[PDB]
RNA sequence: AUUGACGGAAGGGCACCACCAGGAGUGGAGCCUGCGGCUUAAUUUGACUCAACACGGGGAAACUCACCAGGUCCAGACACAAUAAGGAUUGACAGAUUGAGAGCUCUUUCUUGAUUUUGUGGGUGGUGGUGCAUGGCCGUUCUUAGUUGGUGGAGUGAUUUGUCUGCUUAAUUGCGAUAACGAACGAGACCUUAACCUACUAAAUAGUGGUGCUAGCAUUUGCUGGUUAUCCACUUCUUAGAGGGACUAUCGGUUUCAAGCCGAUGGAAUUUGAGGCAAUAACAGGUCUGUGAUGCCCUUAGACGUUCUGGGCCGCACGCGCGCUACACUGACGGAGCCAGCGAGUCUAACCUUGGCCGAGAGGUCUUGGUAAUCUUGGAAACUCCGUCGUGCUGGGGAUAGAGCAUUGUAAUUAUUGCUCUUCAACGAGGAAUUCCUAGUAAGCGCAAGUCAUCAGCUUGCGUUGAUUACGUCCCUGCC
């Protein structure tokens, strides 16, 4: 209304996964902002075959 | 405006909502993936799929349904988004489909 | 007849559509005979996202290195407002981006 | 849920209309895209309409996809008093 | 420790806190919050030194 | 009687997480941290043979935050009945009260305006439990060689060899032996990067000569420059797209003259080096302390929910790991030479900062550029220089201390760091142990990122100097 939402910009809780919506594990690396167990998963599709 | 890295990423990730949204709703249609295109005019998504005669929508509304989602979610002017579904030529050897044809076989009550 | 010195800047993930487009490029433009260069060919960027394999500490320490290798690729081309437009419209394609950073 | 007779009317409005709405799971937003109706609104008033089958939700990617229900769009035809000419994006070849 | 029970949404079940005259004219008493919102009606209620206005949640401070 | 398995029975392979051949070490200390434990307002909490020990990216002065020692306000939806515009209730001065300019309370009695308050019904706050109610992922058997099925064919069948005596490899990797014939997954193929292309394709965000303009030494035409335009011309260079290119190739041996293995030539060039993907079956390994993924218990306003403060996880006689500098003259101090590579970076605002000053210094600043091959940014250290120190625990060692001066930070105290000068602690090459390693490899000298306001003795990544020692076994362990 102070009294339902807090000062969440910077840290971990602010940003959350794309796919599942979790905080745990993050892939920031390249406008990516997923989690860091899922990724891999699809991905092989998404771009990220491999070459090793 | 984005750094080429910055683009060919979100451009792959595009294959991570049409690959999905179709996964779940089109769990029936034969889900056949997709070509996300660019051409200097459109962004055109060709839905291959093995039942174009419930996807087409009793006239063209079921196809103006999956666009006028694909537009409002991903921002597109109205026009820059035409879904051509297209049958799926060589059905025996999809892998994914003959799996979706178990999931559909089992549900339906089988041994 | 207003001349313009255009510059053609490409990028993809396949060395096979891509090479295709400065063969088509520089021979759908030497048909036109244009004053141009030859497909310049730019340092190969090339991203390696280390990630562990497991879903849970457990479990040996068990790692990956998936990556997009682009081949960056550019061109040149003169020609008025008429015969760079008939060239940019044509190569038309899957996999690929064309800019026309124009030089009026 | 207790809402408002100038947001309850406004939804069930680009819901019939485009016909089709695609309103994220971020409770805690002023405002939803294409409807001034904070976000959180929708989501929950639509958890209601769905629940009857004047509509039909689909999930995943975290947006709630919705999209009309072939008929249930003949309910909105009597709620926001309107024709019994049109079908809504519906017949558009 | 302890629960409240939510304030009662209480029953002045009629009204007339607006010189009902005898015969044929009605007028308007206790002011009518001197604001535009607060429009023509708004029957001001009496609290500590300053008076009290609800078209705006409640608020307003104009003596009596 | 059967193989999914088991043996501390025999017979074979494979790996310096196993030994040789050896190198640098850890264990000793002066000190870093992290896990045992005693302590405590509380000393939160996961994790304990390889699979717990600078590990939850755990570098925490608030916070973070889970421990308390305490202040509050509810951020109690939805329905019902009750208070009932005759006020459900809200709010506050300042003073009593405390950390306090919390009306937390109470003094007053203004304000307040059906939004609240109260019970009843019920929810939704939960880093509180349960990893053995589970999801998802990630560790382990795994720098693994291994699964499984058709048609044959064999053999009530639990079914079997096919998947093998041998020789072969990094390898169920392949010739060959074969009532077994031919395939799938793994491996390999494939993707990343490091090398090579005096052929292409272009470059005032890369550099050449020629060109002046030009500043010195020579004067001999020469030599040394300065010039984001004076012009152009270039594209070895430097970038980087296409592309190509290596297959152990060529004889020679060596062998069932099979698969393979040495050697020498050409070559840029131990699977070209290296990673990354990584079946089959799992483990009651870990995790509800990443989650708005989540069962079921508990919590629901004297809450285990939230938030302002202060301390707490940094407390030591000590036990156990991961680590930094050093026991020297093959070094410590100093001038004077004086050299890379991985990055990063300010936008809606303070990230990088020079330059030119002020400061012994640490710094301060004016002002500058830079959303970056465009700026700081071409000048990092081991070292060559030229020497003082002379076998003196020193002129190796840099512990612990006293102050000041600075540079951040609402808070600097259980001094975040730094400088300025002095206090000059052990240890004079590290026992029973025990690691990691076959080539630009072992190891040391640095630095940029990951934290981040800062505080690295860690995590990652790079190069600049760069060798010994094998290039083999089954003595061991370990597992097949």
């Amino acid at each position: 209304n102070v009294w339902f939402s807090h000062p969440r910009r910077y840290g971990k809780g602010s940003r959350q996964c794309r796919v599942c919506s979790s905080h745990t594990g993050l892939i920031r690396k390249y406008g990516l902002n997923i989690c860091r167990q899922c990724f891999r998963e699809k991905a092989n599709d998404i771009g990220f075959n491999k070459f090793r | 405006l984005i750094s080429k890295k910055r683009k060919l990423v979100a451009d792959g990730v595009f294959y991570a909502e049409l690959n999905e949204f179709f996964t779940r709703e089109l769990a029936e249609e034969g889900y056949s993936g997709v070509e996300v295109r660019v051409t200097p005019t459109k962004t055109e998504v060709i839905i291959r799929a093995t039942r174009t005669q419930d996807v087409l929508g009793e006239n063209g509304r079921r196809i103006n349904e999956l666009t006028l989602l694909v537009q409002k979610r991903f921002k597109y002017a109205p026009g820059t988004i035409v879904l051509y579904a297209e049958r799926v030529q060589d059905r025996g050897l999809s892998a994914v489909a003959q799996a979706e044809s178990m999931k559909f076989k089992l549900l339906n009550g089988l041994a | 007849q207003q001349i313009i010195k255009i510059r053609i800047t490409l990028t993809s993930t396949k060395v096979k559509q891509l090479e295709n487009v400065s063969s088509n490029i520089v021979k759908n433009a030497e048909q036109h005979n244009l004053v141009k260069k030859g497909p310049v060919r730019l340092p190969t960027k090339v991203l390696k996202i280390s990630t562990r394999k497991t879903p849970n500490g457990e479990g040996s320490k068990t790692w990956e290195t998936y990556e997009m290798r682009i081949h960056k690729r550019y061109i040149d081309l003169e020609a008025p407002v008429q015969i760079v437009k008939r060239i940019t419209q044509i190569t038309i394609e899957p996999g690929v981006d064309v800019e026309v950073v124009v030089a009026s | 849920m207790l809402m408002p007779k100038e947001d309850r009317n406004k939804i069930h409005q680009y819901l019939f209309q485009e016909g089709v709405v695609v309103a994220k799971a971020d409770f805690n937003q002023a405002a939803h895209e294409e409807i001034d109706t904070k976000n959180l609104y929708v989501i929950k008033a639509l958890q209601s309409l769905t629940s009857k089958g004047y509509v039909k939700t689909q999930f995943s990617w975290q947006y709630y996809y919705y999209t009309l229900t072939e008929e249930g769009v003949e309910y909105l035809r009597e709620y926001l008093n309107l024709p019994e000419h049109i079908v809504p994006g519906t017949y558009i070849q | 420790a302890a629960k409240k029970a939510a304030a009662a949404a209480k029953a002045a079940a009629v009204l007339s806190y607006y010189k009902v005259d005898a015969e044929g004219k009605v007028t308007k008493l206790a002011a009518a919050c001197s604001n535009p919102t607060c429009g023509a009606g708004v029957f001001l209620a009496n609290h500590k030194d300053r008076l009290y206005c609800g078209k705006c949640h409640s608020v307003y401070k104009v003596n009596a």
